């Protein structure tokens, strides 16, 4: 009865960064402050998400259709494997289901970058032109473009980026704002305004 | 029996060929416009999102604004004299009225709507819930049909022995209430609920709404945001040159009748040919515009 | 040619159906949602007997014992959850939570108020005691996910099918497989026991319905047509095995003649995808569930 009324006003975020990435302790971050698979309710700003830490397969994963927002997590320090968590990125964002879902990057650990970018090249492990492999603001753009570049033929989705250290709270507060952007561009539509 | 000024504004040339003129132009476009508009955004779309359940009042407002229109192009034709019945005299000045504020009602609606699914996309979808689109539509026709109550009651129409006529609504009684207080009592509440609370409402709703807009800053969808600029400022557009002269030269008139004897009704009445233009605007302005309706079509 | 209509319209579930299941009672019908709430029905009355809230949301199946006592549900949990609903006290708890799939958990059956039949997305089938708790025989053999399993009447053996495209047969007390089937171009999602034992129904991404006898050892009959460029979601036959039924991507369910292949009749009461379908063990009834969140009863 009285669920449809919270199952109505109900946002769900599907949550598939790497096993190596900040996810455990971002779970853990967002859970304090607000065997496999795992389904988190908590609720922002009086809105009430869902989000799902699935389990890291054909199209029985299509389940995961009417997600608003997909959030990927990927340590962008660990250069050796960022290549593995580039491809897997690929086969997500590339998905038939995820055509009208938003994307969301946290590049994690970036108070470990802003280390290892004085330490080793980039290049060494890359094709494309990085330029002086020393600088913060070239090693992001870097990064960044390499996992946006990774998209085929996007249009109509939106895809958000952002640095992440050490887990901080405003991390609910910035999937909030690339959600509320995401169902302002859907509205349009709903509202024969677009 | 009535003053001068009546028997001079029940002889005027303009009015005799500017409504007549306008309401056959209004009547022709509205009519099939309004029948071709539902017909598809109701039985081809369906009333499943707050925004069409909204459109569908609007439309059948329109449409039945617009099929009372004949008697009125009559009546004008005719130099203001009424041939039809007293019951009927009643049903035409109600079905004009009763629908040309549900259209001003209905338009603050879909304006407070836009205003909710624009700047609150999340929060809002409690208030973004078909039953409530639903309240809102009957809370309208409730509001109209106790507020415009006094006109199904009395005798609208008046033998005029000078000119040799009988009007339909073309003048009045002071007898119909117990004091000329209590006619400004009746008057200024009807304008303050119909007219001037819908109208400062839908003008802040899209300023914010085009200012939301316009002053976002992401990247992506940029060349869709403008198309929603695009449509919302004619929309404003639309509401504003339809409806304000005609309301604002109604108090001027109301004011002057009650506390000075003078009259500009000869001027409302050739604006409320301009306020008739939106049963025309309506379906091009809302459903023929968007790309939703558009590939249904 | 048959003209069903829609008899009742069941309004409660939030979202999508995935599953439902009628009872033994022939009266009684549990069915399943992605909101993750099983909803027992009376479908002569429209009463919501009980609603069961779900400990996993992304319910995949969902069963109804040979006695009314229990119900069971399973998905990405990787487990068969059992409940029961004839407890002293009156509310609805959990008998079992039978864990041991690789892979998330694709269908379930009950052979008795004692033992369950299973099918995982890690390629294998498992039969459960549900007094012990784990694995009595596992069935392995299929070269990908195994999406759909059917009991033969007599529950001394079952069929499944499989993203290899192949449905195979096997014996419940030897733990073995006893035949291997093949003509499917694609994936099949849904299977089907015919009434007497001896032959099974598939559907598939192939847009086919295919009909296979154990005797026979080869498919006897497609049911197809040309137009169709989308998959089927599920598939069962009427009582008496004259009439097929089937459910696809494009919003309908069509009624095939068992014996004559013709297409004999369609169902387009669900304005979203359908994903469920099932008959009475009186024949007088049928059930769909589809992406509206409404189940719908036709005759
Ligand atoms: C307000 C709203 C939001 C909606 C619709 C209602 C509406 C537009 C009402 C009309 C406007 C007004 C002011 C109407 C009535 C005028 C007033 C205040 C009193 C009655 S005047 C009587 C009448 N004279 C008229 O001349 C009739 C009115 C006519 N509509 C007009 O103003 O010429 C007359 O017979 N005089 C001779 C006599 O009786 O001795």
């Amino acid at each position: 009865s009285r669920e449809k009324t919270y199952v109505k006003r109900l946002v769900k975020i599907l949550l598939l960064g790497a096993d190596n990435s900040g996810k455990s302790t971002f779970l853990k971050q967002m859970r304090i402050i607000h065997k496999g698979i795992h389904e988190y309710d908590f609720e922002i700003k009086n809105v009430p998400f869902k989000m799902v830490d699935v389990g890291g397969r054909k199209r029985w994963f299509e389940c995961f259709d009417s997600v608003t927002s997909i959030l990927f997590l990927v340590d962008s320090s660990d250069f050796n494997r960022l290549t593995e968590s580039l491809n897997d990125f690929e086969t997500i964002v590339n998905n038939r289901v995820f055509s009208n879902v938003s994307i969301i990057l946290f590049l994690n650990k970036t108070d470990l970058l802003e280390e290892k970018v004085q330490i080793v090249s980039i290049k060494d492990y890359f094709l494309e032109f990085e330029g002086d492999p020393h600088c913060l603001r070239d090693v992001q753009k870097f990064l960044v473009e390499c996992f946006r570049n990774k998209r085929r033929d996007q249009q109509q989705k939106p895809l958000y980026h952002h640095f992440t250290t050490a887990i901080n709270t405003e991390n609910a507060r910035l999937i909030f704002r690339d959600v509320k952007d995401t169902i302002l561009h859907d509205n349009l539509k709903q509202l024969m305004l677009q | 029996g009535p003053d001068n000024a009546t028997l001079q504004m029940l002889r005027n040339p303009a009015i005799a060929v500017a409504l007549p003129v306008v309401y056959s132009l209004v009547a022709a476009v509205s009519i099939p416009g309004n029948l071709f508009s539902l017909w598809v955004l109701c039985r081809r779309m369906g009333p499943r999102s707050p925004s069409v359940i909204f459109m569908i009042n609007l439309s059948v407002t329109d449409l039945m604004l617009a099929s009372v229109l004949p008697f009125q192009i009559y009546y004008h034709c005719n130099r203001h004299h009424w041939v039809f019945g007293v019951l009927l005299c009643n049903v035409v000045t109600v079905a004009f009225y009763a629908n040309m504020y549900s259209s001003i009602l209905t338009m603050t609606c879909i304006s407070v709507e836009r205003f909710l699914g624009v700047l609150y996309p999340l929060s809002s979808k409690r208030w973004r819930r078909r039953r409530y689109a639903v309240a809102a539509c009957a809370g309208t026709w409730l509001l109209l049909l106790t507020a415009l109550s006094p006109l199904a009651r009395t005798d609208l129409t008046y033998p005029v022995h000078a000119l040799g006529i009988i009007t339909c609504f073309d003048v009045l009684k002071w007898t119909m209430l117990p004091s000329v207080a209590m006619w400004a009592v009746f008057l200024f509440t009807i304008f303050i609920l119909l007219f001037l609370i819908p109208f400062v409402i839908t003008v802040a709703c899209y300023t914010a709404t085009i200012l939301k807009l316009l002053r976002t800053e992401e990247a992506h969808g940029r060349e869709q945001r403008r198309r929603a600029v695009g449509l919302a400022a004619v929309v404003l557009l639309a509401f504003v040159t339809c409806f304000a002269p005609n309301n604002f030269v109604l108090l001027a008139h109301i004011v002057s009748r009650l506390f000075y004897g003078k009259s500009y009704y000869h001027v409302y009445k050739l604006t409320l040919c301009l306020s008739c233009l939106n049963n025309c605007l309506d379906p091009f302005v809302y459903y023929f515009a968007s790309r939703e309706f558009q590939l249904r079509l | 040619r048959i003209q069903m209509r829609t008899r009742r319209t069941l309004r409660g579930h939030l979202a999508k159906i995935y599953a439902m299941h009628w009872g033994t009672d022939s009266r009684l019908l549990v069915s399943a949602s992605q909101d993750g709430k099983l909803i027992i029905w009376d479908s002569y009355t429209t009463n919501k007997v009980h609603a069961i809230p779900l400990r996993s949301s992304w319910v995949m199946t969902c069963a109804y014992a040979p006695s009314g006592n229990y119900v069971a549900c399973g998905g990405l949990d990787n487990i068969c959850s059992i409940y029961n609903l004839k407890t002293r006290e009156g509310n609805v708890r959990v008998s079992r939570e039978l864990a041991g799939h690789t892979g998330y958990l694709s269908c379930c059956r009950f052979l008795d108020d004692n033992q369950i039949v299973t099918s995982s997305g890690d390629t294998t089938c498992a039969l459960w005691d549900i007094e012990t708790g784990q694995q009595t025989t596992t069935f392995t053999g299929h070269t990908g996910d195994v999406m759909s399993l059917s009991l033969a009447p007599d529950t001394r053996l079952f069929v499944s099918g499989a993203c290899d495209a192949s449905a195979k047969l096997w014996d419940v007390r030897e733990g073995m497989c006893r035949q291997t089937f093949t003509g499917h171009e694609s994936d099949i999602n849904a299977i089907c026991f015919f009434p007497n034992g001896n032959a099974f129904a598939t559907g598939s991404d192939d847009a086919t319905c295919r009909l296979f006898d154990l005797r026979a050892d080869q498919e006897l009959m497609t049911y197809s047509h040309d137009n169709i460029i989308c998959g089927i979601t599920s598939v069962s036959f009427s009582k008496s095995g004259r009439l097929l039924l089937a459910g696809y991507d494009d919003f309908n369910c069509n009624v095939w003649d068992a014996l004559k292949a013709d297409r004999a009749g369609v169902l387009a009461g669900h304005d979203n995808r359908v994903s469920c379908l099932g008959v009475t063990d009186d024949g007088m009834a049928v059930a769909t569930g589809s992406w509206d969140s409404f189940l719908k009863i036709w005759n």
